[PDB]
């Protein structure tokens, strides 16, 4: 009963891998719910076509802003933002697909996959997801961020979807 | 800006 969906990404218009990740929507709903229903595009906006803005070597990856590409909004599925689902979930370790904020009770489209054990995002941060598979596909497209978060070459989500 | 910070 645990969606699953994936990701096609390129780099600089070559396809470079798959990503697919396992969305927690038994625990946390609302926002499992959310990432599964833009994945697809199940609404005509979601992450199709939309890139990695902020990739930090070590850090994460940040991407879901389809509307502005930098970091400012992006929409959800329940028109604008929602509430924080909660936080039993802990940035346990990389591959780790969480939720990118601004300031509590914020979450729109914007998420980030870990790259490494980030506990200090802990309780500030909703998790609700996790790499299932090509784990090495986002190790590969973190070599092309910077320290700022800028990207070497422009990382895109060639396309997506729902494989359970 | 969205993010979480390091």
């Amino acid at each position: 009963v645990n969606p699953t969906v994936f990701f096609d990404i390129a780099v600089d218009g070559e396809p470079l891998g798959r990503v697919s990740f396992e969305l927690f929507a038994d625990k946390v709903p609302k926002t499992a719910e959310n990432f599964r229903a833009l994945s697809t595009g199940e609404k005509g906006f979601g992450y199709k076509g939309s890139c990695f803005h902020r990739i930090i070597p070590g850090f994460m990856c940040q991407g879901g802003d389809f509307t502005r590409h930098n970091g400012t909004g992006g929409k959800s599925i329940y028109g604008e933002k929602f509430e924080d689902e909660n936080f039993i979930l802990k940035h346990t370790g990389p591959g780790i697909l969480s939720m990118a904020n601004a300031g509590p009770n914020t979450n729109g489209s914007q998420f980030f996959i870990c790259t490494a054990k980030t506990e200090w995002l802990d309780g500030k941060h909703v998790v609700f997801g996790k790499v299932k598979e090509g784990m090495n596909i986002v190790e590969a497209m973190e070599r092309f961020g910077s320290r700022n978060g800028k990207t070497s070459k422009k990382i895109t989500i060639a396309d997506c979807g729902q494989l359970e | 800006h969205a993010g979480p910070i390091a």
